[PDB]
């Protein structure tokens, strides 16, 4: 649920436990004084989610990974389309 | 009505009950402005 | 009384003419009020039967209210003036940013290195 | 030197932002606390 | 297995002397020789080298000769001359990847066991680095047969010493673009490596040359590396990558401008430091 | 022991003021023990006071204090357990059971309402941490506590 | 910057200047309930008893000190009204009186404002202090005023606060200490070489 | 075949396109997850998912005059944008 669930209710999450919403909070409540699962629950929409900071670094710094993948991805092919070139216009 | 020709204030006066609303518009930090405030005096400072 | 947004006190003005008919002149200053609050009625104006902007300017029904409510928006509706209002489009651009602010970078790394 | 050719003629500015923004105004606000004792 | 490969001014010159003094064949000849060197922390070093005498003619273009007894006496003297020297693989003068370079390395791949190739260029022009190193790779596939030695070009540097920095900057006594401001990496990279990615950019341009008049290899291996680029194309300027730009180019700016601003003061000390080097001399010498 | 004492009294340096009562034990180490047995009170209950509780079960467990067991030094391993979890009743409990030497001393009676007021909002914000917008409600509930001294205590705590 | 110099009132003397060792008790509380926010009121002078014994002859100051940490707002203004008075005709404040307490009512409206975000004007006329026109305008003039973080809605009869970042506040003074040195040194830069 | 634009579905769309039901569209994509032919994160309260990487598949000699105009106006962004380095940045260095 923390590594797939962006957020969700306090209604579902309970449905998927078979048990009471309270019991629910319990549940969530000893992980996260445990801190091993960071969640930020809510008890009047019960809008509950995990793992949200707000990020003013990882966006563009993420960002800046994708750029280094990508321009070893464009690395990637260039080399590998010659030799295709060479297995049948070389003589 | 001049002041938003002018563009004083922005948000709009409810002209049929009577009340003047205005949004709240903060962070102004994250605006291309400060940076104008900025290269004014970044060159300026670099000429003198 | 032009300059803020003096404007009823404009037409107390219309009512007092004293040194001679200046007609050729206040009838300039009659479309120059028409085109003006024809621009700025655009403003926003949250929805405005047919009653106060209708009888601010000069015209209560004749087809000049269609002259203008066709001309520009605030379509003649049910006792409706409607407020379209976008002004979404036009921000969030970092590429002019990324474009006049790439030109100022080296406009400041020709006034830091280079000797002139 | 210092001829000036002429051809027409702190302790100061925090208490001149005191009188920037309170320039005028409850010079003597010490009894309309009192006044508004018995109106509020 | 093999990271990267370090390539010496001294190998490199050294395959084009043997290039000029074979220089007088005119018509066709590859410069294959041996390439020596040692790797260490799956570092690949290339030292030294020298080169095989070599013949091959265009009919029946799989006849191919290397002189084993040039290979071992040659080898055995320069072990003799240097025991920490070694072999490393070998070297072709590689203007288009030769056909007989799939067999050379199969044929002394006995002496070394990642015995490697390099390209060089002898007409030295592009936008980049014409050295080259490839390595040898066998994966049978679902889309062909068996023997599959390809060969991938392993990450290649001109790597220095400080043996040959001293003959070497001497050599050129020339033109050198130090004093490194901002100049230099304005040049090397935001001009140079833009047009690094040109070419780059070309590469694929040449290959969609198969749309209907190319060769007959479609696609298969080639459109999920590209699907993968047009899947990464990033972010556009709307959800919040304007806002922690404008954040941080709000920061940067700062700080650039406490340094211009204390820079202009310190010009200021130094003119008043020249004024009273001007008034405290006219009186005094007259 | 009376270098302590008053310091204690005046609560300004419980880090002396508790080496006080430590020398005065390691005087009173096997010649006097009525005077040592209650001298392992006066540290332990200033080192819950000085609000590290791991350290109390860090001494008793030592052999010096194992030689000492009593009823009263378990008086103080479970007023250290009660501020270990950090919560009220586990404290009231503990009061309650161990009334008889706990609630002896005239100048331990004078320790429980700062102590109250530091476990009190120390679960507070055991549990006020998990979650957003919330209700005053369900944190009466789950503290088990009225809503007036919570929203006053509360507002104490953002003033 | 006072109140820091003013730090000890131990060492401090029974003086030639200030023969009452209490009227320097007066002077560095009257600094000090500016000077330091609190966490500092709530440690420091709260609980010295060397501070503590001596306000202990003071009944206004001692209450007038006590009215604010306790939240006793409406008799706050009262002794505010009594220290300002004698701040007025003191030597060495009556320079700076009427920064006092404009400083002082501002720092009292941000400590009961700044709990809340939905509080009413017209609560605070009977447990704060009398007077909703005076509010009315007291608080305008400090939104005015550009401090005072909150945004007031008035034909709903409501006052809203939020929360501002340490971003625009502090980008505020470093653009005045810019504009300022730049000033000087381009005065200066024209008062050298001619 | 959704665009970078949003390439945003909704669980609705899925009970659309899938037939199946609104309690086990959940379990099928965190089944895909799971596998990870897909990468991508769930929202539940908005019912949409924001899948990100996809399984790269296989194309005709169509989709590559697509793939073409992509890369057509992409070397013109290059060219444009180091147009005003080489023009701007020319005195700095020759």
């Amino acid at each position: 649920m923390a590594k797939y669930y962006t957020r969700i209710t306090m209604k579902r999450m309970a449905q998927l436990l078979d048990l009471s919403v309270d019991e629910s909070e319990a549940f969530l409540s000893n992980l996260v004084v445990n801190k091993t699962i960071f969640a930020k629950v809510d008890r009047l929409a019960g809008i509950i989610n995990f793992q949200r900071p707000k990020d003013p670094n990882n966006l563009l710094n993420d960002w800046s990974q994708k750029l280094n993948s990508l321009m070893s991805l464009v690395n990637k092919t260039t080399h590998l389309i010659a030799k295709e070139e060479m297995i049948h216009n070389l003589q | 009505a001049k002041a938003i020709r002018d563009g004083v204030i922005e948000a709009s006066i409810n002209h049929e009950k009577g009340y003047v609303q205005s949004k709240e518009m903060i962070d102004i930090y994250s605006t291309r402005e400060p940076q104008l405030a900025f290269h004014q005096r970044i060159s300026f400072c670099l000429d003198i | 009384y032009l300059m803020e947004g003096s404007y009823n006190k404009v037409f107390l003005a219309k009512g007092n003419i004293p040194a001679e008919s200046y007609t050729f002149f206040i009838d300039i200053l009659l479309d120059t009020i028409r085109d003006e609050i024809a621009g700025c009625i655009e403003k926003a104006y949250e929805k405005i039967l047919f009653t106060e902007a209708t009888r601010i300017l000069f015209f209560n029904t004749p087809k000049k209210m269609t002259d203008y409510a066709k001309k520009r928006g605030w379509v003649l509706g049910p006792n409706n003036y409607y407020s379209f209002a976008s002004q979404q489009q036009k921000p969030e651009d970092t590429t002019i940013p990324s474009t006049e602010l790439a030109k100022q970078v080296i406009e400041y790394a020709r006034q830091l290195e280079m000797i002139v | 030197m210092s001829e000036k050719k002429q051809p027409v003629d702190e302790d100061n500015w925090d208490d001149d932002n005191v009188e920037d923004d309170f320039s005028n105004q409850l010079r003597a606000e010490l009894e309309k606390h009192g006044y508004k004792m018995e109106t509020s | 297995a093999v990271q990267k490969v370090v390539v010496h001014p001294l190998v490199l010159l050294s395959v084009v002397d043997h290039f000029n003094r074979i220089g007088k064949v005119g018509n066709q000849k590859r410069v294959v020789g041996v390439l020596l060197g040692s790797w260490q922390k799956k570092v690949l070093d290339v030292s030294n080298s020298f080169a095989v005498p070599f013949d091959e003619d265009d009919k029946d273009d799989s006849v191919w000769f290397l002189d084993h007894d040039y290979l071992e006496n040659m080898y055995g003297m320069f072990k003799k001359v240097n025991a920490r020297e070694r072999i490393v693989g070998w070297y072709h003068t590689g203007p288009k990847l030769h056909k007989n370079d799939i067999a050379i390395n199969e044929l002394m791949k006995r002496y070394c066991p990642n015995s490697v190739l390099v390209i060089i260029d002898v007409k030295p022009k592009d936008l980049g680095l014409p050295t080259e190193a490839y390595i040898s790779v066998e994966e049978v596939h679902d889309d062909g047969t068996p023997t599959s030695k390809t060969f991938e070009h392993v990450t290649s540097e001109i790597g220095a010493e400080e043996a040959e920095e001293v003959g070497v900057e001497h050599l050129l006594r020339d033109i050198k673009d130090t004093t490194v401001g901002t100049l230099s990496q304005r040049i090397t990279n935001q001009v140079h490596g833009l047009k690094g990615l040109n070419s780059k950019l070309l590469d694929i341009r040449s290959y969609l040359e198969k749309v209907a008049t190319g060769k007959l290899p479609i696609n298969h291996q080639i459109i999920y590396q590209l699907q993968d680029v047009f899947n990464l194309l990033p972010d556009v300027s709307l959800q919040e990558f304007v806002k922690a730009f404008y954040l941080k180019t709000n920061d940067q700016m700062v700080v650039v401008y406490l340094a211009s601003l204390i820079r202009s003061v310190v010009a200021l000390h130094n003119l008043i430091n020249n004024k009273i080097a001007n008034r405290d001399a006219e009186k005094k010498e007259g | 022991m009376q270098s302590g004492i008053i310091h204690a009294a005046e609560e300004k340096d419980w880090k002396t003021a508790y080496s006080y009562f430590y020398e005065a034990f390691e005087g009173y180490d096997s010649i006097d023990s009525p005077k040592a047995i209650t001298s392992l009170k006066y540290m332990l209950l200033c080192k819950i006071m000085l609000n590290t509780p791991e350290d109390v079960q860090a001494l008793v467990s030592g052999k010096l204090a194992l030689r000492y067991a009593g009823r009263q030094t378990e008086a103080l391993k479970c007023v250290a357990q009660a501020s270990k979890n950090r919560s009220l009743a586990d404290f009231e409990k503990a009061l309650t059971d161990y009334r008889a030497e706990l609630r002896d001393d005239p100048i331990i009676s004078t320790h429980l309402a700062k102590l109250y007021d530091n476990l009190l909002e120390q679960n507070l914000i055991r549990v006020i941490e998990p979650f957003s917008r919330v209700q005053i409600e369900h944190i009466s509930s789950l503290i088990k506590l009225s809503k007036a001294d919570v929203e006053r205590k509360l507002s104490q705590m953002i003033l | 910057q006072a109140a820091e110099l003013f730090l000890d009132t131990v060492s401090t003397f029974t003086s030639y200047e200030l023969m009452d060792y209490k009227t320097f008790v007066t002077y560095t509380v009257y600094v000090s309930m500016i000077a330091l926010e609190r966490p500092d009121l709530r440690e420091k002078v709260i609980k010295g008893a060397e501070i503590l014994e001596v306000l202990h002859s003071l009944p206004a100051v001692r209450q007038y000190l006590f009215s604010l940490y306790e939240c006793r707002y409406s008799v706050f203004f009262q002794s505010l009204a009594v220290v300002e008075q004698e701040m007025k005709k003191d030597w060495l404040f009556a320079p700076h009186y009427r920064y006092y307490v404009r400083e002082m009512r501002i720092h009292a409206y941000s400590q009961l404002l700044e709990s809340y975000r939905s509080l009413t004007l017209g609560y605070m006329a009977e447990a704060f202090g009398v007077g909703v026109e005076f509010i009315d305008q007291e608080l305008s003039r400090f939104i005015a005023a550009g401090r005072l973080h909150c945004k007031i809605d008035k034909v709903n009869e409501i006052v809203e606060t939020n929360r501002p970042d340490s971003k625009n506040w502090q980008y505020q003074e470093t653009i005045k200490k810019g504009d300022l040195l730049l000033n000087r040194v381009q005065k200066l830069s024209r008062v050298i070489n001619m | 075949t959704r665009p970078a634009n949003h390439r945003q579905l909704t669980f609705e769309e899925i009970a659309k396109s899938a037939k199946i039901t609104v309690n086990e569209v959940e379990l099928l994509v965190m089944k895909a997850l799971s596998v990870g032919l897909v990468k991508g994160s769930i929202d539940e309260v908005d019912k949409r998912v924001h899948m990100t990487w996809v399984q790269p598949r296989v194309l005709d000699l169509q989709q590559i005059k697509g793939m073409k105009d992509r890369l057509e106006f992409w070397c013109t962004d290059v060219k444009s944008m180091e147009m005003l380095v080489e023009h701007q940045a020319h005195d700095i260095l020759t």
